[PDB]
């Protein structure tokens, strides 16, 4: 097998910029190098084959160069549509094989999160369960902390998290998160806290509920 | 014009083998190019399977060989992945995809892919929960509320939303596996002024159990 290695995983560039993804291969495979575009609901699309040449349709912002084990992408004039992650293939022997990918994100104004706390349903309580969930929604940078606090205390255990992708619009990120406990430890505390730690501020942005009210 | 999707099962017992069906239309599988299964592991890490030739000629990735089988049906212009003997490393997102045979061996189509899932786990409905704020939580200029899809499988789920008012903003938020069950949840943000006044409720669907559930928010 030829071994592909995309050493950046990670990008994150402005709008109207010019971005460079690298690909490198194990062995020496003569320009029979293509590039692929991933969108994060999965769908495929094939950009430049053997080094340089456009795909039908591909935008001319695109381009591509290289030679023996060395190649690179480079998308100038950068737009809101291309958040995606780009992979290399090299197209010279069986098997096909493909680098690990490039994601892309595209840069955007700062965003603090707005913030919601829901306590559990009534629903969920008959069923012996209760979680106590958190939005944190519509933030940038991705990067951001939750702590909850049962009764002023924290709690590090039960807790799940999960980022959207980078909205494909307007670029923010969105974050719920969920505290999962028995009714019994849920019925056994008042004060339920939700505190969001983000580059746009500061302090904390708090949000709790007390069940004595 | 021209166009692949892959179906079959979504999940798949480990020992038992997978089989996947590619449908193409607007272009016919005899007429030239090579007919590719792809897939991509937990990870992003793409892996060529193999291919059926338009002229019926066969080739694997050496690390599959042993438990696969390519085929082809005219008739239908149809093309065919059984994958045998399979375990939990071979749950992954399973492509189909049209590449030149040889010359600069590019993939010109793809399908959009399919999800399968290698587990013993039972296929079990989600449990839907109604996410409105507290009462002595009085707001300002718009609300959030939710829904909470706990404790199903396999993946996946869908979530709509009908409330009135096209200033809707949805999250959907995805899924995390607590103990052997899949969780997620959605939010919805609409003005002050539509909510409790106009009902707000949630849909879930669950094909692999194909159930489906609506709650109404309740302030
Ligand atoms: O073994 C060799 O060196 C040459 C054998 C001839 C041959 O089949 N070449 C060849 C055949 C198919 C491909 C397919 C590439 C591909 C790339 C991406 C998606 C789907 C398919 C690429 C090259």
């Amino acid at each position: 097998d030829i071994q592909m290695t995309q050493t950046t995983s990670s990008l994150s560039a402005s709008l109207g910029d010019r971005v460079t993804i690298s690909c490198r291969a194990s062995q020496d495979i003569s320009n029979y190098l293509n590039w692929y575009q991933q969108k994060p609901d999965g769908t495929v699309k094939l950009l430049i084959y053997y080094t340089s040449r456009l795909h039908s349709g591909v935008p001319s912002r695109f381009s591509g160069s290289g030679s023996g084990t060395d190649y690179s992408l480079t998308i100038s004039n950068l737009d809101q549509d291309d958040i995606a992650t780009y992979f290399c293939q090299q197209g010279t022997t069986l098997p096909p094989t493909f680098g690990g990918g490039t994601k892309l994100e595209i840069k955007r104004a700062d965003a603090a999160p707005t913030v919601s706390i829901f306590p559990p349903s009534s629903e969920q309580l008959t069923s012996g369960g209760a979680s106590v969930v958190c939005f944190l929604n519509n933030f940038y940078p991705k990067d951001i902390n939750v702590k909850w606090k049962i009764d002023g205390s924290e709690r590090q255990n039960g807790v799940l998290n999960s980022w959207t992708d980078q909205d494909s619009k307007d670029s923010t990120y969105s974050m719920s998160s969920t505290l999962t406990l028995t009714k019994d430890e849920y019925e056994r505390h008042n004060s339920y806290t939700c505190e969001a730690t983000h580059k746009t501020s500061t302090s904390p942005i708090v949000k709790s509920f007390n069940r004595n009210e | 014009e021209v166009q692949l999707q892959e179906s079959g099962p979504g999940l798949v017992k480990p020992s038992q083998s997978l089989s996947l069906t590619c449908t193409v239309t607007g272009y016919s599988i005899t007429s030239d190019y090579a007919w590719n299964w792809l897939r991509q592991l937990p990870g992003n890490k793409l892996e060529w399977m193999g291919y059926i030739s338009y002229s019926g000629r066969i080739r694997y990735n050496p690390s599959l060989k042993r438990r696969i089988s390519i085929t082809r049906d005219t008739s239908k212009n149809q093309f065919f992945l059984q994958l045998n003997s399979v375990t939990t490393e071979d749950t992954a997102t399973y492509y189909c995809a049209r590449s030149d045979y040889g010359n600069y061996g590019r993939g010109d189509y793809w399908g959009q892919g399919t999800s399968v899932t290698v587990s013993s786990a039972k296929t079990t409905p989600p449990s839907v929960y109604p996410l409105a704020p507290g009462c002595g939580d009085t707001t300002g200029s718009s609300v959030t509320s939710g829904c909470l899809v706990k404790g199903y499988f396999p993946e996946s789920v869908t979530v709509t939303w009908n409330s009135g008012s096209l200033s809707s903003s949805v999250h959907t938020f995805p899924a995390l596996l607590q103990s052997g069950l899949y969780t997620m949840s959605s939010s919805v943000t609409v003005p002050s002024s539509t909510w409790p006044s106009e009902t707000v409720t949630c849909s879930v669907a669950h094909p692999a159990s194909s159930t489906t559930v609506d709650k109404k928010l309740e302030p």
